């Protein structure tokens, strides 16, 4: 779900979800098109296509479990939807985690109209 | 919120 989500960000990263990653670029908590401005905007890009993968799963809502092995995330099994959603999410994480060095505050609240164009997943 | 040890 998008909270467990949001709580996955922050255990991983040390930033909050909500402002930190949920209006960031063309892609972080609202994407669609656009060129993908820096690393961190093309995890959420990743994490869109990841979840559109999924068409019949509801990521927002449905909730997966997991825990940690010494850092790792580990997916614990749920249904289907449950295993592909968390596997989603899993990757952001780390891919935000791997990216923060890039990570870029004038990105926040970024303006929709310098998002243009399609880029296939 | 979600530990384990450290």
């Amino acid at each position: 779900s998008l909270l467990e989500f949001g709580k996955m960000i922050l255990e991983e990263t040390g930033k909050l979800a909500i402002p930190s990653y949920s209006s960031y670029g063309c892609y972080c908590g609202w994407g669609g098109k656009g060129t993908p401005k820096d690393a961190t905007d093309r995890c959420c890009f990743v994490h869109d296509c990841c979840y559109g993968n999924l068409p019949d799963c509801n990521p927002k809502s449905d909730r997966y479990k997991y825990k940690r092995v010494n850092g790792a995330i580990v997916c614990e099994k749920g249904t289907s939807c449950e295993n592909r959603i968390c596997e989603c999410d899993k990757a952001a994480a780390i891919c935000f985690r791997q990216n923060l060095n890039t990570y870029s505050k004038k990105y926040m609240l970024y303006p929709d109209f310098l998002c243009k164009g399609e880029l296939k997943c | 919120y979600w530990a384990a040890a450290a």
